[PDB]
C-alpha cells in the first residue's frame, strides 16, 4: 500500500529488465544463424591430406560435440534459485548451436567460399586452397608442389592448439570475467536487503509488529527507499553492460561473417599474417 | 458472535419431571476451560446457581440440591442437558444456560442465554435491598460476607435490565470488561469485611439489578440478595 | 566472523606447585599437557571472599559439582584421599546443578571461558598429542558443551590442582575481539582459519 | 487492458505475476520435562509452626500452574502483586514457597499492608509483594481427638518483624523492668503458645494449611517459565513454520544432510535458511518456498482468432489449480504437442515455440533449416551457367528527437517557496 | 529530482546507442554508395556491385 503510491518505477525497472534479457537472444541469432542450410559432411574423408576430425562433430557423444568445443565447455566453470528473483533459459539450446557450427564448418570446407553468396558448389581442397594462395599474391605451383609438407604443417598446428588449450592457460577469462561480475552483482543485489538504512531493525515484520500501525511509515519508508535505491542502482548496471555485450557480439556476428565466409584482405582483423581461412 | 439457545417444555405437575437443552453456537466444548452452567432465577427473589458442566468429565452440583440435579453433555451436535426431579410448585422460575472459561475463583460467567420460563400446575452473602440516588453525584452498592474474610476469594458484579439476561460489570475486583461506561468502578473495604461497587456519576441510564457472587471450593458458586437502583 | 579469539602465534603463559590468582581480561584459554591428572577444577570470582558470589566447579572421580554459591576460599586452595581443604563455609547456594564430566601420548585438553550476556560458555575438547612441554602443531576447533546462567560478574579466576602426601603444566591465555575468516569442509568441521590482521598476506586473502 | 490497445498483434506478452499462500501455519517446540516439585510442597505430610516457617527455592524448570488451578480443595486463591490469568505464560527468575499452619481466623491478615499478631510477629508481608495466597482447611490432619499441643506461634515480642524475617530463638521476655533472666516469675512469660486445635471446635478455630509463593526478578537471565504448546509436521505444502522462536515461510520436506550435534539451522548460501532442525524428532527438514513466477499469454493475433494459450514460468506445474504440455521453461495449457517440427513462429523458450495450425495452437521443436549434403569429389566442380541480379533494402536510424526540460517549471511550477 | 534523473540517465544511455547506428549507417555510405565493397555481406547478400 504504500509501494503503489511512489509512482511507476517498478513498471520502467522490469521493462528495462525485458529489453536486457530480449536482446540476448537476438545476439545469439544474428552471430550463429548466418546459414540458411545444414550441410553435412560426406562420409568420405579425402581432402588431400588435411586432418579434420579434431575439429568435426563426434557421434560418440550423445550432443555430437566436438572434441575442442567439448575441452571448452569443460574448461568454462560456473545463478542459484531463492526467492526474489528468477532467472530465464536461452531460446537456442547448446545443441542447436553446435549443429549450426557443424553446419558451416562442412559448408566452408566442402564448397570454399561459394556457399556464403548463394548455393554451395562443390571443389576438391586442395584447389580451394590454391585458390586461397593466388589470393594471398602467390602462384598455385607452390602449393602443388609442397601438398604434404603444408598439410603435415597444418595437422601440427592443430595439435599444437589441442596442447596450449589443454594447458590449462587463462585464454578463457573472457567469458569466466562476465560470469563472475554478473554473479557478484546479484550476490551484492541479494545482500542489500539485510541493510538498516536508518531504521531500527532490517527485519520487516519485527517492525510492523513492535511498533504501533499508525507511527510505523515513518520506519517502512525509509527502508523503502533504500531498497528501491538499490535496485535502480543494479538496473543502471546491468544496462551499462548490456551495451557493452551487444558491441562485443557485433563484432564477433561481423568477424564471422568476413574471417570464416570469405578471405579478408585487410591487415590484423583474421589474425597475424597473411589469412588463409 | 457466540449465542446459547435453551429451550424446554412449559407446564410442568408435581408427579412429573422434566427436562431442559441448552444448545450453544458459535464455539466448542472441547475447547480448554471452556463451561456450560444453569442458573435459574425466580421473578422477584434472588437468582442462585444449579449445576455445571466442564470442558472434561467433572459435574459440580448446588450442595442443597445435589440429590435432585444431574447434567449430562453431548459434544455430538453441541448441547447440554440438565435433568430435575422431585417438582415442588416453589420451583417456577426463569432458567438460564451460561458459560464459563477457567479455573472458577477468577472467570466470571461472560455470556448467558435466553430466559426460558417454567410454571408449575396442578456462607452467604448480604446485599442491601434498594438504593435510590439522584442523578448527577456519585452513589455507591455494599456487599458484604458473612463467614471468612471478603479479601479470601474476588468478587464480581453484575446488572440485569429488565426483560434481559445480566451482563458483567466488573471482575477481578479491579478489571473493567471491554464496552462498559468508565463510571463503574470497585474497590474492597478489608476492615469491614464487604466489597463496594461505585458509579462515578449519574450521567446516563442505568435501570438494572446489581448482585455480587464469589467462589470457594466448599460453597461453589453463590449469589447476593440483589439491590435496585433508580433514578429520582 | 568477529569475535573474541585468541591471536594467531601470541604468548601464552606457562606455569608449573603454584596456583596464582589471574585476571579474567573477558576471555580465558586453558590448555592443560598430557599424563596430567592433579588439574580438578577452576575458581572463578571477583574477589573470592564472603561480600561477592563466586562460581566454584570441581572434578572429582565420578561427576562434576557446578556451584555458583557464596563461598569463603583459603589461601592455598588444594584438594586415602585427602580432599576438599579449598573452603569453610558456603551457604546462600543459588545454582547447584551437577552435570556429566567432561572426561573420565595421553591427551591434551584445551579450555575457553567467556562471560557473555549474563551466560557462562564452555568450549572444550581432547586430543591426544605428544610433547608435552610445547604447545603442539595442528589445528583443532572446540565445540560447546554447556551454558550457565549465573548472570555474576567475572573478574578473577584461579585453578584447583590436587594434592596427594606433583608438578603440572598448563597453558593460559587471553582473548580479545578481532576478525577471523573460518573454512568450513563438505560437512560442518571447521578445517582452517586465518586472521585478517596477521600479515599483509592474510589481508588479501 | 495491459497493451492499452482493443486489437493485440501476434506473440507473447508477459500480464501479471503468481503466489502459492499458505494454510495451515504450524509451530513445533521441545518435549516439556523437568516439571517444578509442586508435589512436595502442597501434598507434603510435616507442616512447620507459625514462627518457624519453611522456605524452599525453586527454579529452572517449567511451573505448570493448571494443577493449582484445577484444584477442588483450596479455600482462598488470591495474587496480590501480578495478573493471575497470565501466570500460565509468564516467565521469572526464581520462586519461593512458605508453608505453615494458622488457626482458621488467622488466614485474613495474610496479605500486605494488614495488622495483627502473625503480621507482626510472625509472619510480615511486604507492600510490593508479587505473588499468591492458597491456603485449605486441613483440619482431619491436624486434629486429633484427644487435642493436638504441637503448633507454636509467638505472641510476647519487643518489635516489629521486618518482611521475610525469621526469629527461631526462644529467650523469656523481659515485660518488666527488673531482668528476669530466665526465671518464670510475674512479668516474664514464655513468648511462644500452643493452639488447640479439636475436631468439635467451630470453623474460625480449625488449622488450616497456607502455602505463600513469591515471583522476583533480577537481571539474571529468567530460568522458570510456563509451559509452551506445540501442533503436529506437515510436509510437501506451503506453510508457516516456528521453529524454537525461528519463522518464515516455505516446504518442509526431507533431507539427506548430516548436522552436528550442537548445530540447528543452516545458513550456507547468502544468510539464508534453508534446513532446520525438528526439535521433537531430531530431524533434519528442508526449507524451499513453495512457489511464485510470471503468467504469459501467447496469442495469434486478434484479426486472426481470439484463441489464446497461458504460460507459466518455472513452474513444476503441479500447483496451477485442455491440453497439459510440461516444458523446461514451465508447462503451458491450450496447446497442443506434435511430433512435427517447423521454423519457430512464437518464441517460448528452451527451443520451444507455437504457432496456429489455420484452427488451434500448436507447440514444436524448432527446426534449423533444410538439411543437405554436398556430392563432394576430389575431381569434381560446380560452375554456374547463368546470372540473377537481386535488389535488397537496408534500413539504418540516425537521430532522434531534440527535447530540453526545465526544473523549475516541472519540479516546482512557479512557485516562490519550492524554489 | 529523481524521476527526472532516471529520466536523464535513460535518455543518456539511448543517445549511445543511436550515435552507434549513426556511425555504423555513415561508414556504410561512404563504403558501399561511394565506391564497390569487397568485404563480404557487408552491403548485401552476394557479389556487391553498387
Ligand atoms: C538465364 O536466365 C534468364 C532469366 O534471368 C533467362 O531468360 C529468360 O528465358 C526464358 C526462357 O523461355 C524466356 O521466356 C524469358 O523471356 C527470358 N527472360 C527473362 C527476363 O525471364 C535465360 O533463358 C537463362 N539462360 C540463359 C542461357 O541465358
Ligand atoms: C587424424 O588425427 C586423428 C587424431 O590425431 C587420428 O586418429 C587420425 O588417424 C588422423 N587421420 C589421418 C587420416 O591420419
Ligand atoms: C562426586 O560428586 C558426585 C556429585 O557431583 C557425588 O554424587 C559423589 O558422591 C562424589 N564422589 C566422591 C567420592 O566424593
Ligand atoms: C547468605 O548466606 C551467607 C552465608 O555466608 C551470609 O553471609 C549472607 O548474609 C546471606 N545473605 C542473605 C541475603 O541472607
Ligand atoms: C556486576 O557489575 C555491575 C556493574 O557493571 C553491577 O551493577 C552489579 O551489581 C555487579 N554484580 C552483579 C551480581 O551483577
Ligand atoms: C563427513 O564426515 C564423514 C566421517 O564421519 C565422512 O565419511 C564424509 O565423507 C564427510 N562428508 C560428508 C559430505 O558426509
Ligand atoms: C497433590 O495430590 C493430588 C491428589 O493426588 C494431586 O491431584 C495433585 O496433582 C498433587 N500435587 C499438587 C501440587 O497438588
Ligand atoms: C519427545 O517426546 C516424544 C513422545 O514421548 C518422543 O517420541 C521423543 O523421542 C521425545 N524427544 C526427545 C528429544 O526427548
Ligand atoms: C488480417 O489478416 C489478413 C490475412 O492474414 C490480412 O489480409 C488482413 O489485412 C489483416 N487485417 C484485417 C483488418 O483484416
Ligand atoms: C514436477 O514434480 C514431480 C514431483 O516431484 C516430479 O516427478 C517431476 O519430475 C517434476 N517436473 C520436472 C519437469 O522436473
Ligand atoms: C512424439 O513421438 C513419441 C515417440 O517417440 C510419442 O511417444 C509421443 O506421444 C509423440 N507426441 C505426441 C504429441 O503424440
Ligand atoms: C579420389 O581420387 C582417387 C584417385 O587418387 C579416385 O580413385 C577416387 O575415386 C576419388 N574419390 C572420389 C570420391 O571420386
Amino acid at each position: 500500500n504504500l509501494l503503489l503510491q511512489y509512482g511507476s518505477f517498478c513498471t520502467q525497472l522490469n521493462r528495462a529488465l525485458t529489453g536486457i534479457a530480449v536482446e540476448q537472444d537476438k545476439n545469439t541469432q544474428e552471430v550463429f544463424a548466418q546459414v540458411k542450410q545444414i550441410y553435412k559432411t560426406p562420409p568420405i574423408k579425402d581432402f588431400g591430406g588435411f586432418n579434420f576430425s579434431q575439429i568435426l562433430p563426434d557421434p560418440s557423444k550423445p550432443s555430437k560435440r566436438s572434441f575442442i568445443e567439448d575441452l571448452l565447455f569443460n574448461k568454462v566453470t560456473l545463478a542459484q534459485k531463492f526467492n526474489g528473483l528468477t532467472v530465464l533459459p536461452p531460446l537456442l539450446t547448446d545443441e542447436m548451436i553446435a549443429q549450426y557450427t557443424s553446419a558451416l564448418l562442412a559448408g566452408t570446407i566442402t564448397s570454399g567460399w561459394t556457399f556464403g553468396a548463394g548455393a554451395a558448389l562443390q571443389i576438391p581442397f586442395a584447389m580451394q586452397m590454391a585458390y586461397r594462395f593466388n589470393g594471398i599474391g602467390v602462384t598455385q605451383n607452390v602449393l602443388y608442389e609442397n601438398q604434404k609438407l603444408i598439410a603435415n604443417q597444418f595437422n601440427s598446428a592443430i595439435g599444437k592448439i589441442q596442447d596450449s588449450l589443454s594447458s590449462t592457460a587463462s585464454a578463457l577469462g573472457k567469458l569466466q570475467d562476465v560470469v563472475n561480475q554478473n554473479a557478484q552483482a546479484l550476490n551484492t543485489l541479494v545482500k542489500q536487503l539485510s541493510s538498516n538504512f536508518g531504521a531500527i531493525s532490517s527485519v520487516l515484520n519485527d517492525i510492523l509488529s513492535r511498533l504501533d500501525p499508525p507511527e510505523a511509515e515513518v520506519q517502512i519508508d525509509r527502508l523503502i527507499t533504500g531498497r528501491l535505491q538499490s535496485l535502480q542502482t543494479y538496473v543502471t548496471q546491468q544496462l551499462i553492460r548490456a551495451a557493452e555485450i551487444r558491441a562485443s557480439a557485433n563484432l564477433a556476428a561481423t568477424k564471422m561473417s568476413e574471417c570464416v565466409l570469405g578471405q579478408s584482405k585487410r591487415v590484423d582483423f583474421c589474425g597475424k599474417g597473411y589469412h588463409l581461412m | 458472535q457466540v449465542t446459547l439457545k435453551e429451550s424446554g417444555p412449559t407446564r410442568v405437575k408435581p408427579t412429573q419431571t422434566l427436562t431442559l437443552t441448552c444448545t450453544f453456537s458459535g464455539f466448542s466444548l472441547s475447547t480448554t476451560g471452556v463451561g456450560v452452567g444453569w442458573i435459574r432465577q425466580p421473578p422477584g427473589k434472588a437468582l442462585e446457581w444449579l449445576a455445571l458442566i466442564y470442558w472434561n468429565d467433572d459435574k459440580r452440583y448446588s450442595p442443597s440440591l445435589k440429590s435432585r440435579l444431574t447434567i449430562t453433555k453431548d459434544t455430538s451436535k453441541n448441547q447440554v442437558v440438565l435433568t430435575m426431579t422431585n417438582m415442588d410448585p416453589v420451583d417456577t422460575a426463569t432458567y438460564y444456560c451460561a458459560r464459563i472459561s477457567g479455573s472458577g475463583y477468577f472467570y466470571p460467567f461472560d455470556i448467558w442465554g435466553q430466559g426460558t420460563t417454567v410454571t408449575v400446575s396442578s456462607f452467604m452473602l448480604t446485599q442491601p435491598h434498594s438504593v435510590s440516588e439522584s442523578p448527577g453525584k456519585t452513589v455507591t452498592i455494599s456487599c458484604t460476607r458473612s463467614s471468612g474474610s471478603i479479601a479470601s476469594n474476588y468478587v464480581q458484579w453484575y446488572q440485569q435490565r429488565p426483560g434481559s439476561s445480566p451482563t458483567t460489570v466488573i471482575y477481578e475486583d479491579n478489571q473493567r470488561p471491554s464496552g462498559v461506561p468508565d463510571r463503574f468502578s470497585g474497590s474492597i473495604d478489608s476492615s469491614s469485611n464487604s466489597a463496594s461497587l461505585t458509579i462515578s456519576g449519574l450521567k446516563a441510564e442505568d435501570e438494572a439489578d446489581y448482585y455480587c457472587q464469589s467462589y470457594d471450593s466448599s460453597s461453589l458458586w453463590v449469589f447476593g440478595g440483589g439491590t435496585k437502583l433508580t433514578v429520582l | 566472523t568477529q569475535d573474541l579469539f585468541l591471536p594467531f602465534f601470541s604468548n601464552v603463559t606457562w606455569f608449573h606447585f603454584d596456583n596464582p590468582v589471574l585476571p579474567f581480561n573477558d576471555g580465558v584459554y586453558f590448555a592443560s599437557t598430557e599424563k596430567s591428572n592433579i588439574i580438578r577444577g577452576w575458581i572463578f570470582g571477583t574477589t573470592l571472599d564472603s561480600k561477592t558470589q563466586s562460581l566454584l566447579i570441581v572434578n572429582n572421580a565420578t561427576n562434576v559439582v557446578i556451584k555458583v554459591c557464596e563461598f569463603q576460599f583459603c589461601n592455598d586452595p588444594f584438594l586415602m584421599e585427602s580432599e576438599f581443604r579449598v573452603y569453610s563455609s558456603a551457604n546462600n547456594c543459588t545454582f547447584e546443578y551437577v552435570s556429566q564430566p567432561f572426561l573420565m601420548f595421553k591427551n591434551l585438553r584445551e579450555f575457553v571461558f567467556k562471560n557473555i550476556d549474563g551466560y557462562f560458555k564452555i568450549y572444550s575438547k581432547h586430543t591426544p598429542i605428544n610433547l608435552v612441554r610445547d604447545l603442539p602443531q595442528g589445528f583443532s576447533a572446540l565445540e560447546p558443551l554447556v551454558d550457565l546462567p549465573i548472570g555474576i560478574n567475572i573478574t578473577r579466576f584461579q585453578t584447583l590442582l590436587a594434592l596427594h602426601r606433583g608438578a603440572a603444566a598448563y597453558y593460559v591465555g587471553y582473548l580479545q575481539p578481532r576478525t577471523f575468516l573460518l573454512k568450513y569442509n563438505e560437512n560442518g568441521t571447521i578445517t582452517d582459519a586465518v586472521d585478517c590482521a596477521l600479515d599483509p598476506l592474510s589481508e588479501t586473502k | 487492458c495491459t497493451l492499452k490497445s482493443f486489437t493485440v498483434e501476434k506473440g507473447i506478452y508477459q500480464t501479471s505475476n503468481f503466489r502459492v499462500q499458505p494454510t495451515e501455519s504450524i509451530v513445533r517446540f521441545p518435549n516439556i520435562t523437568n516439571l517444578c516439585p509442586f508435589g512436595e510442597v502442597f501434598n507434603a505430610t510435616r507442616f512447620a509452626s507459625v514462627y518457624a516457617w519453611n522456605r524452599k527455592r525453586i527454579s529452572n524448570c517449567v511451573a505448570d500452574y493448571s494443577v493449582l488451578y484445577n484444584s477442588a480443595s483450596f479455600s482462598t486463591f488470591k495474587c496480590y502483586g501480578v495478573s493471575p490469568t497470565k501466570l500460565n505464560d509468564l516467565c521469572f527468575t526464581n520462586v519461593y514457597a512458605d508453608s505453615f499452619v494458622i488457626r482458621g481466623d488467622e488466614v485474613r491478615q495474610i496479605a500486605p499492608g494488614q495488622t495483627g499478631k502473625i503480621a507482626d510477629y510472625n509472619y510480615k508481608l511486604p507492600d510490593d509483594f508479587t505473588g499468591c495466597v492458597i491456603a485449605w482447611n486441613s483440619n482431619n490432619l491436624d486434629s486429633k481427638v484427644g487435642g493436638n499441643y504441637n503448633y507454636l506461634y509467638r505472641l510476647f515480642r519487643k518489635s516489629n518483624l521486618k518482611p521475610f524475617e525469621r526469629d527461631i530463638s526462644t529467650e523469656i521476655y523481659q515485660a518488666g523492668s527488673t531482668p528476669c533472666n530466665g526465671v518464670e516469675g510475674f512479668n516474664c512469660y514464655f513468648p511462644l503458645q500452643s493452639y488447640g486445635f479439636q475436631p468439635t471446635n467451630g470453623v474460625g478455630y480449625q488449622p488450616y494449611r497456607v502455602v505463600v509463593l513469591s515471583f522476583e526478578l533480577l537481571h539474571a537471565p529468567a530460568t522458570v517459565c510456563g509451559p509452551k504448546k506445540s501442533t503436529n509436521l506437515v510436509k510437501n505444502k506451503c506453510v508457516n513454520f516456528n521453529f524454537n522462536g525461528l519463522t518464515g515461510t516455505g516446504v518442509l520436506t526431507e533431507s539427506n544432510k548430516k548436522f552436528l550435534p550442537f548445530q540447528q539451522f543452516g545458513r550456507d548460501i547468502a544468510d539464508t535458511t534453508d534446513a532446520v532442525r525438528d526439535p521433537q524428532t531430531l530431524e533434519i527438514l528442508d526449507i524451499t518456498p513453495c512457489s511464485f513466477g510470471g503468467v504469459s499469454v501467447i496469442t495469434p493475433g486478434t484479426n486472426t482468432s481470439n484463441q489464446v494459450a497461458v504460460l507459466y514460468q518455472g513452474v513444476n506445474c503441479t500447483e496451477v489449480p485442455s491440453n497439459v504440455f510440461q516444458t523446461r521453461a514451465g508447462c503451458l495449457i491450450g496447446a497442443e504437442h506434435v511430433n512435427n517440427s517447423y521454423e519457430c513462429d512464437i518464441p517460448i523458450g528452451a527451443g520451444i515455440c507455437a504457432s496456429y495450425q489455420t484452427q488451434s495452437i500448436i507447440a514444436y521443436t524448432m527446426s534449423l533449416g533444410a538439411e543437405n549434403s554436398v556430392a563432394y569429389s576430389n575431381n569434381s566442380i560446380a560452375i554456374p551457367t547463368n546470372f540473377t541480379i537481386s535488389v535488397t533494402t537496408e534500413i539504418l536510424p540516425v537521430s532522434m528527437t531534440k527535447t530540453s526540460v526545465d526544473c523549475t517549471m516541472y519540479i516546482c511550477g512557479d512557485s516562490t517557496e519550492c524554489s
